[PDB]
RNA sequence: CGGGGAAACCCAGGUGGAGGCCUGUAGCGAUGCUGACGUGCAAAUCGCUCGUAUGAUUUGGGUAUCGGAGCGAAAGACUCA
RNA sequence: CACGAGUUGUUCGGAAACUGAGCACAACGUUAUAUCGUUUUGUUAGGAAAGUGAAGGAACUGAAAAGGGGCAACAGAGAACCUGGGAUUAUAUUCCAAAAAGAAAUUGCAUGUGGG
RNA sequence: UUACUCUCGCGUUGUUCGGAGCGGGGGCUCAAGAUUGAAAAAUGCAUUGUGAGUUCUGCGCUAAAGCAAAAACCUGGGGU
RNA sequence: CCAACUGCAGACCGUACUCAUCACCGCAUCAGGUCCCCAAGCAUAGAAUGCUCUGGUACAUAGAGAAAGGUACACUCAG
RNA sequence: CGGGUAAACGGCGGGAGUAACUAUGACUCUCUUAAGGUAGCCAAAUGCCUCGUCUUCCAAUUAGAGACGCGCAUGAAUGGA
RNA sequence: GCACCGUCUAGGUUGUGGGUACCCAACCGUGCUGUAAACUGAACCAACGGGAGUUCCGGAGUCUUGUUUCGAGACAUCUGCCAGAUGGGGAGUUUGGCUG
């Protein structure tokens, strides 16, 4: 046979990110001495849109702590942030929308976004538009904090990790039907070469395990083992169950 | 470690007798390999001999004597 | 006189994409082209530029919020919760 | 902007110029005559007729991905007859 | 077919001298084998890659500033000149000579004049 | 500036603007043109008035699509 | 040091011709293919189509000439 | 070994008796499966027999349409209408 | 057992112009001069003081049984080597004869 498309995508080539129009990575400030001991105050200068991203980005200007110059930061903007607003980041920052505080200083039951999984990572959780995390509890003896993630799972992180107060802007995006093939074309133009999609049963046996036959059909079960080699692991990978879900929907993911 | 045969995706052709990819061994020892590496890198010297100096889980170290 | 009975702005689609999908998109289409109230200044002059980006004609101020409306209902709840926790 | 109504709203006349909208050049294609030619003008062309023509549109230069492999809105199509 | 001729620029196009999709020298690593890999998400390399402003008494000597050296657009950025000619067999915004047919703009270095 | 007092006013072909300062009087400035002259008649060949077309320019700047970067240059804040 | 004035000097490569029913690819001076700029008058909605001033061309083997049968971006036919 | 899962691959029955003319069986026994095809639809691009049977269309229709259904071998995201 | 290494500290408790309003010492605290909904100013190449024109200190705390910091941690895909399952993802090969 020949190589399957899912395996071919791993070489890179014509399947990489279209990033020419993007403004750069979005991240928090660097966890420095001022952030660890006091606070820093910056000003929001502009709010902008980036190709391929549903949330708005904010440019925030700070003063350099050691030299005579200005520093510009690009961050994911929570809903309600406006130009001219003051942003406080550090240990002694007050509790308000847009500020960045250590998790140990945030009251239980609060809504946060742009959460650091590890201290100094500059934000890796709850970044897509309309998403957020919920603080559950603190453990002062262990120095840890419990969080509920957008997926519904629960995670424990060190209390030194930082977070921003509020929810990510741009929520409600997926409620509007697309209605046209051209709209999907423009939607994926800013992201990558992954559209349109061709069904596996519409291909030939040389290219896909589902191809061939005098009827369009899969001749074997479409649930495949976790141990299947690349080129064979297509379909429903290591599925615990199939079919329409009756009753409550369980939380997805590993134990 | 042992030598891995450099074929695309670990696929061999021909008789089944020549199908091993991981269990083959190089017909030349690591001391000779180290001497050849040094000699190819520094072409203005002459290699005389070498000896074993140390070893760990991943690496072996030899000392090579050269003359000008 | 009134030019359509049921579909106001979706009339540009003719007879194509189906009644229910057109109906669901109409509510969000109307919202994203209307003028919203500005708490700064006092005018109904907030217009969406790009998804999640709103600019005031009078204030000349830019605010981040909402894909198709200026403020999401979930945002209003969060502001009240944060204010209450701060006052503790 | 005219008329009606207690109110919610209803009827009529203009303005404006939306749409993977319609007729139709250039462009991009190739339905039928199973037409011409079939030691040809041509190792796939010619005539009339025909599809679409503001968009998932057409096109120049540059640049990236290949032979147990590449690419493919998927015909085992295409990769210098 | 044979013999003999013809393409003239401070300003036109390129380069000197930009960056883009991108390439891959050095460096490091790997391979029995470099003819392999990394090399723009501000950016090489376990990584000591800055070689001269002022000075100070006329050549020296050394402070400052993180992230090596290049290439890739004759349709993107950039770019100081126009008309007339009776001036060719063939070139011209390129040739014309003191009444330059003439009228300009711009770069480098020097000399007066004025001001400081 | 009792301008919107009780149908407020200005304005476009057109989807609007004003106590966060409309309209009127008098001014400052920018962009595109017009006019007077030098060039320029010494050249060229053997005239100055209206309608139609025409993207330079101005009218400031669909979208889950929101429209490259750098060299070079300009101005300012400090200091001398 | 700065402003006009003035004096001198302004280096390198390209530049003929073609761009196509004869100058390029298709074995060829092949009814195929090949990117860009300027685009007059009348009819008319008009870059449709028909004719015309400027510019260009008369190059495509020809002469004589009512057989049958053909091809045609050529027609007509009583009931 | 023991649990779950079909919008996973897939599957979804036969025999006889019986109503005051006859016919047909609402009804009753019997063998059996993991379950025995539900709502719908049809001589349909899926029906062998087959040019099925009735009506309509014509002077005359192996064609067309509307009905009927024991459906060789229709049927529900292998998606049905 | 006693010495030495081996010490400092923010803050808290107890009619117009130009100026004054301390020190205690002890505990708490642990390197602290700014904000406590928000709605766009500025900040660099030291002023000053002291010891012996030009130095050296302070302003700007000192020290290092030494790790850049944070999170794990002798576990771990962390490295190499043996061993067993699974494995059309892939390779090689085969798929008798007679015969109206
Ligand atoms: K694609
Ligand atoms: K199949
Ligand atoms: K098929
Ligand atoms: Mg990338
Ligand atoms: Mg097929
Ligand atoms: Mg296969
Ligand atoms: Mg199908
Ligand atoms: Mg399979
Ligand atoms: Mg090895
Ligand atoms: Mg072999
Ligand atoms: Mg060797
Ligand atoms: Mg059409
Ligand atoms: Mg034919
Ligand atoms: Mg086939
Ligand atoms: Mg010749
Ligand atoms: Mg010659
Ligand atoms: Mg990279
Ligand atoms: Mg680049
Ligand atoms: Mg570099
Ligand atoms: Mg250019
Ligand atoms: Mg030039
Ligand atoms: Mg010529
Ligand atoms: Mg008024
Ligand atoms: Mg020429
Ligand atoms: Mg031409
Ligand atoms: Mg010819
Ligand atoms: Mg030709
Ligand atoms: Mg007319
Ligand atoms: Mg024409
Ligand atoms: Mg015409
Ligand atoms: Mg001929
Ligand atoms: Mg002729
Ligand atoms: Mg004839
Ligand atoms: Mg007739
Ligand atoms: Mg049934
Ligand atoms: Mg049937
Ligand atoms: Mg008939
Ligand atoms: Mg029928
Ligand atoms: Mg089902
Ligand atoms: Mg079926
Ligand atoms: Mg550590
Ligand atoms: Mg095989
Ligand atoms: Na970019
Ligand atoms: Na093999
Ligand atoms: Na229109
Ligand atoms: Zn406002």
């Amino acid at each position: 046979g020949k190589t399957v498309l899912s395996c071919r995508k791993g070489n890179g080539s014509v399947y990489q990110v279209h990033g020419h129009k993007r403004l750069g990575p979005a991240k928090l400030r660097i966890l420095d001495y001022a952030e660890r001991h006091g606070y820093m105050r910056g000003v929001v200068k502009s709010i902008e849109h980036e190709a391929g991203r549903g949330a708005a980005l904010a440019r925030v200007e700070f003063r350099h702590p050691y030299k005579f110059r200005r520093v510009k930061e690009l961050m994911v903007a929570p809903e309600g942030m406006f130009t001219g607003q003051s942003v406080f980041c550090g240990q002694k920052a007050p509790l308000a929308i847009g500020n960045v505080l250590p998790l140990g200083q945030i009251t239980e039951g609060c809504i946060v976004c742009n959460v650091e999984a590890k201290p100094g990572d500059r934000g890796t959780l709850a970044r897509a538009s309309g998403d957020y995390c919920i603080i559950i509890s603190h453990n002062h003896e262990t120095g840890r904090t419990r969080l509920k993630l957008p997926s519904g799972q629960k995670k424990s992180v060190p209390s030194t990790s930082r977070a921003m107060i509020g929810i990510i802007s741009g929520g409600g995006r997926i409620e509007k039907p697309v209605l046209k093939a051209g709209n999907s074309f423009y939607r994926f133009r800013g992201k990558r070469n992954c559209w349109p999609k061709v069904r596996g049963v519409a291909r030939n046996p040389v290219e896909h395990p589902h191809g061939g036959g005098n009827h369009q059909h899969i001749g074997h079960p479409s649930t495949v083992s976790r141990h299947s080699p690349p080129g064979q692991k297509v379909g429903l990978i290591a599925a615990r169950r199939t079919g329409r879900i009756r009753g409550g929907k369980a939380v997805k993911g590993a134990w | 470690g042992g030598r891995k045969r450099p074929v695309h995706k670990g696929i061999t052709y021909g008789k089944p007798k020549t199908s091993g990819v991981l269990g083959m061994k190089l017909n030349k020892n690591n001391q000779a390999v180290a001497e050849q590496r040094l000699g190819k890198r520094f072409g203005n010297l002459r290699v005389l001999n070498s000896y074993w100096v140390n070893m760990d889980s991943t690496f072996k170290w030899y000392e090579v004597i050269a003359v000008d | 006189a009134k030019r359509t009975v049921k579909m106001g702005v979706m009339g540009r689609y003719g007879t194509r994409y189906g009644a229910n999908p057109r109906k669901r998109a109409k509510k969000l289409e109307v919202s994203q082209h209307a003028k919203h109230f500005c708490s700064f200044c006092g005018k109904f002059a907030f217009r969406r530029k790009a998804v999640g980006i709103w600019r005031c004609d009078g204030c000349s101020k830019t605010v981040a919020g909402g894909a198709y409306t200026l403020s999401t209902p979930n945002n209003s709840t969060v502001r009240s919760t944060v204010r209450r926790l701060r006052e503790l």
